């Protein structure tokens, strides 16, 4: 079974990687878009 | 008691004037869907 | 989708991230808690975001669902009396600051009208929302609203 | 006072006659009106309200449509920017035949 | 109570009476005519009538859309008279799919 610092890095890792995606599509967004 | 178990609503006599409300409401609406569509 | 509605889609996004992981909700839903409120807040959040989408446009089919989502949020949970004190607290603050429309008559008397008697078919419920004071808010607005209408339609033919 | 009710009958008085189907709504929202009055007129001649679901059920269904109903005619008279005069149909329709199933439900 | 106790029985509640069957007819006969009188208002006295018809695919489409609408309400009727709850989502379900593409057809087609 995965241990406990396993699925904590594993944690750590989803919410680093959603909040730099996130930051991507609003950086793009506000770009692109015809403001 | 269940809810199965309970006197139905038209074997009360107190209640055969709120069935007739409903039956007659859902009958003039048919008819009005029905005639709204056909008319000018 | 709520935050899509107040603000454009970019600015939902991150509304979405903030609720994934916030310590505030994780408390009451961890991987082990089967309680009601595990259940109770997306319901919260769908029926307001319905409510958003009927009030902003007026459809009457957009109000359906929010009754169909409150009548869930009712069944699965004790807390629909903040839904049914807050929706009409909007309507009313619409209502005095002088923004009432021919919308807010069709979604919040459709909303109303087949909410209250879906909610009254859970046997725990029962008669509370002609009984209970908590939603007589509710009762009284729906009133309310009825009189403006009429009076609108004096403005119609009136002088101010 | 008189000058209002003067100059308001017949303005909604042609306004219905240059529209017909604003006729087949109003004339249906009178009627539902009756209804509601008889069944209450029942309950205050048999002062005992022993099925009080019944009455809910039968009363519900009068106020319930009569909204409904005014919903439609207010947005066919001059239609919301988004939905269309056959989106007015077609969501009246679902949300009276869901009224229906849930009055038919609290009845029994 | 070494040798013999007194004989107790339970005293019931009295049932909530109903009412006499004359003036619940004569209020159903009441909603009746009242039924009758809008139906013939519509007819006859408002001159609503049947100006236009649809006809040929069209009338196809009218007719299954009358099917649909008459439908759901024989299934909520049906539904009344103790029917499962499952076997009256079953049956929606299974009107509902055609139903909805022949009303959607015949409101786009006519209007
Ligand atoms: C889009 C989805 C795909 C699926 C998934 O989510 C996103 O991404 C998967 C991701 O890749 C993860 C795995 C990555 C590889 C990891 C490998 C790791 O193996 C360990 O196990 C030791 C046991 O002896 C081994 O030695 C050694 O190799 C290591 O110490 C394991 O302990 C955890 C692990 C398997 C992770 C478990 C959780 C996942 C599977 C994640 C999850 C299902
Ligand atoms: C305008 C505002 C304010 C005024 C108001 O409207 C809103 O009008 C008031 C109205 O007067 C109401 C009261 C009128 C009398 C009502 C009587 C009613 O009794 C009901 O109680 C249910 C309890 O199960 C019964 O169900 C079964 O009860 C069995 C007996 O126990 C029968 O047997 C069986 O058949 C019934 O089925 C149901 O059958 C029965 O009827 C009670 O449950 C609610 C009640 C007390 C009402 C509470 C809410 C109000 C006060 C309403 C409200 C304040
Ligand atoms: C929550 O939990 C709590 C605790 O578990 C529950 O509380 C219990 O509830 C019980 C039922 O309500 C209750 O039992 C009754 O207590 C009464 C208390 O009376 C006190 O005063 C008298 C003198 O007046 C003392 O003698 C007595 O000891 C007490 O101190 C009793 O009076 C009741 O007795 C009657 O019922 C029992 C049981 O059936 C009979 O054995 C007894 O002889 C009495 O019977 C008469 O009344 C019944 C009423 O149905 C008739 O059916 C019966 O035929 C008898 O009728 C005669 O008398 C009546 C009245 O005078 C007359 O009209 C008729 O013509 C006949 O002459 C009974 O014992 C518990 O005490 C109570 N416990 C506590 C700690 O409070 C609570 O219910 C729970 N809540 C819920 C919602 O369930
Ligand atoms: C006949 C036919 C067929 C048709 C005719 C046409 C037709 C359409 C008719 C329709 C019917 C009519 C006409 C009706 C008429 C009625 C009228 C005209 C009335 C007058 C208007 C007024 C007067 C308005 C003004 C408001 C008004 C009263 C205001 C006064 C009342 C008031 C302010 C009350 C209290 C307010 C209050 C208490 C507010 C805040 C409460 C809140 C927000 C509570 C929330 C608490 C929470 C969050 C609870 C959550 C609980 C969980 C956390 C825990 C649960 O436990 P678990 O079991 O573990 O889940
Ligand atoms: C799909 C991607 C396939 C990945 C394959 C790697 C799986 C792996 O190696 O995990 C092993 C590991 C241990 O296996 P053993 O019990 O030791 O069995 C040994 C027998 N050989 O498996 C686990 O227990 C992992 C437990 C689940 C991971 C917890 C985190 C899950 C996160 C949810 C993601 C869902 C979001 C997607 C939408
Ligand atoms: C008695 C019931 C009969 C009601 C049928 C007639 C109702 C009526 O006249 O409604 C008209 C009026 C105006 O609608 P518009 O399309 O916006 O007008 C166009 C130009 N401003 O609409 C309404 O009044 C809707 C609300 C009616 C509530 C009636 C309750 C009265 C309570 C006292
Ligand atoms: C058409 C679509 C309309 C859908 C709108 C929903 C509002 C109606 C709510 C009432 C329906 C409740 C229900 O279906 O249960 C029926 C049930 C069974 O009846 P029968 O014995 O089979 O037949 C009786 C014949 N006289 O009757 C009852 O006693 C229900 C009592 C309270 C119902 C509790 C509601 C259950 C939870 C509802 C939400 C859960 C849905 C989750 C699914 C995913
Ligand atoms: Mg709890």
């Amino acid at each position: 079974m995965i241990s406990d610092e396993q699925l904590n890095s594993l944690a750590i890792t989803f919410g680093i990687v959603m909040m730099t995606l996130i930051v991507i599509y609003h950086a793009v967004d506000s770009t692109m878009s015809p403001k | 008691l269940a809810n199965d178990e309970y006197p139905r609503s038209w074997e009360i006599s107190n209640s055969w004037v709120y069935i007739s409300a409903i039956c007659g409401v859902i009958v003039a609406w048919i008819f009005f869907v029905v005639s709204f569509v056909t008319t000018s | 989708e709520f935050t899509k509605e107040i603000k454009d889609a970019s600015a939902g996004l991150l509304a979405a991230g903030f609720i994934a992981i916030v310590p505030g909700y994780i408390s009451r839903s961890v991987a082990g808690s089967y309680d009601n409120e595990a259940i109770a807040i997306t319901l919260l959040m769908v029926t307001f975001m319905f409510w958003i989408k009927a009030q902003k446009t007026g459809s009457i089919m957009h109000a359906t669902c929010a009754a169909l989502f409150y009548f869930y949020m009712v069944s699965a949970w004790g807390g629909y009396v903040f839904i049914t004190n807050l929706i009409p607290l909007h309507v009313f603050l619409l209502i005095l600051m002088g923004r009432y429309s021919s919308k807010l008559y069709s979604a919040y008397t459709t909303w109303y009208a087949i909410g209250t008697v879906a909610s009254m078919q859970i046997p725990f419920v029962g008669f509370l929302p002609i009984r209970s004071n908590d939603h007589m808010a509710a009762l009284g607005v729906f009133g309310l609203i009825q009189i403006v209408a009429f009076g609108d339609f004096v403005k119609g033919q009136i002088s101010t | 006072f008189q000058e209002t009710f003067k100059t308001s009958k017949r303005a909604y008085f042609a306004q219905i006659e240059k529209y017909p189907k604003l006729k087949l709504i109003d004339t249906f929202c009178f009627f539902l009106v009756l209804l509601g009055v008889i069944q209450c007129t029942f309950i205050i001649l048999i002062r005992d309200n022993f099925p009080f679901n019944a009455f809910l059920a039968g009363f519900i269904i009068c106020v319930g449509q009569f909204v409904l109903l005014m919903s439609l005619r207010l947005q066919l008279c001059n239609s919301f920017p988004g939905i269309s005069k056959n989106r007015a149909f077609a969501e009246f329709i679902v949300a009276s035949l869901i009224l229906h199933f849930v009055c038919l439900h609290f009845i029994n | 109570k070494f040798g013999i106790k007194p004989e107790i029985h339970h005293i019931f509640h009295a049932e909530p009476k109903r009412v006499a069957k004359p003036i619940a007819v004569i209020f159903v006969l009441i909603i009746f005519i009242t039924i009758l009188s809008l139906i013939v208002t519509w007819l006859n006295s408002c001159a609503a009538a049947f100006n236009n018809i649809p006809t040929g695919v069209t009338a196809v489409y009218f007719l299954g859309f009358i099917a649909t609408i008459v439908g759901f309400e024989v299934i909520f009727a049906r539904y009344y008279l103790g029917t499962s709850i499952f076997e009256t989502l079953f049956s929606s379900l299974y009107l509902g799919a055609p139903g909805l593409l022949t009303s959607t057809k015949f409101l786009r087609s006519f209007g």
